[PDB]
């Protein structure tokens, strides 16, 4: 998961 | 402020292909030369211009049979068949004419693209 | 020895979400405490455990109105199908419990396991 | 389009  | 799943996309098109390769609720075939090859609408229509514009006119989209132009090759739709569904273009001297001749027909820029690219690379 | 182009999957994602906004080839309505949502059984067999079993079934593939537990909350649904259908998960201090209880009861993995790391934070 |  990543901050887009 | 929401957060991303990186794989996601990827394992989505992982789970529709096992879906192609086990005929799970394929709703269309694709008739090319007498060969016949089943997909999902939606994902022919996500991948392709030509397959967008037929799955959205209001007498097609309920059509369960598509027949191509007699001109397109059944190796070079194959190809791109199983580009759609893995991102994965086999791409070849032997094919790369029949590939972005039928790229073309069925409007898949990226694949013409590339086409194109691979072609004035060997001149 | 193919090539792949890198952004397939993704486009082909945002696609199948144009796709859904615009109703285009949705063949379920998922009911979740009578709130309806449209969409493709694909996708939504392509994302979760639970509609994977369902539309497999021999009798259940073939319905369009599903059903969900009255316990399922709609918010915590609707940010999972938004999810499905973007890779984006909507994951706010007020609707994580109730994202993480419906993920379980569909059976999404990698979301039940982002909960799980995000809530383990917070205590 | 890369190697994968
Ligand atoms: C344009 S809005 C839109 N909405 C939904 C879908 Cl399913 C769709 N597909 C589509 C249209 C055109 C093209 C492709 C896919 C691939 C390509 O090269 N050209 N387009
Ligand atoms: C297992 S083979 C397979 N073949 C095709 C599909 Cl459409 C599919 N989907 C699916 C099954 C289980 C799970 C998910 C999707 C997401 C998750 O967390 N668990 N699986
Ligand atoms: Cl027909
Ligand atoms: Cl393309
Ligand atoms: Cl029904
Ligand atoms: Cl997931």
């Amino acid at each position: 998961w990543v901050i887009p | 402020s929401c957060i991303q799943f990186t794989r996601h996309a990827s394992d989505v098109l992982l789970n529709l292909n096992r879906l192609r390769s086990r005929d799970i609720l394929t709703d269309v075939v694709i008739v090319v030369s007498r060969e016949q090859f089943r997909a999902h609408k939606t994902v022919l229509m996500a991948c392709s211009g030509l397959f967008y514009s037929i799955f959205t006119d209001q007498l097609k989209c309920n059509l369960s049979v598509i027949n191509l132009d007699p001109e397109i090759n059944p190796e070079g739709f194959c190809i791109l068949l199983d580009f759609m569904y893995t991102s994965r273009l086999n791409l070849r001297e032997g094919n790369i004419m029949a590939v972005m001749a039928t790229a073309m027909y069925l409007q898949m820029e990226h694949v013409v693209d590339t086409c194109r690219k691979f072609i004035k690379a060997s001149e």
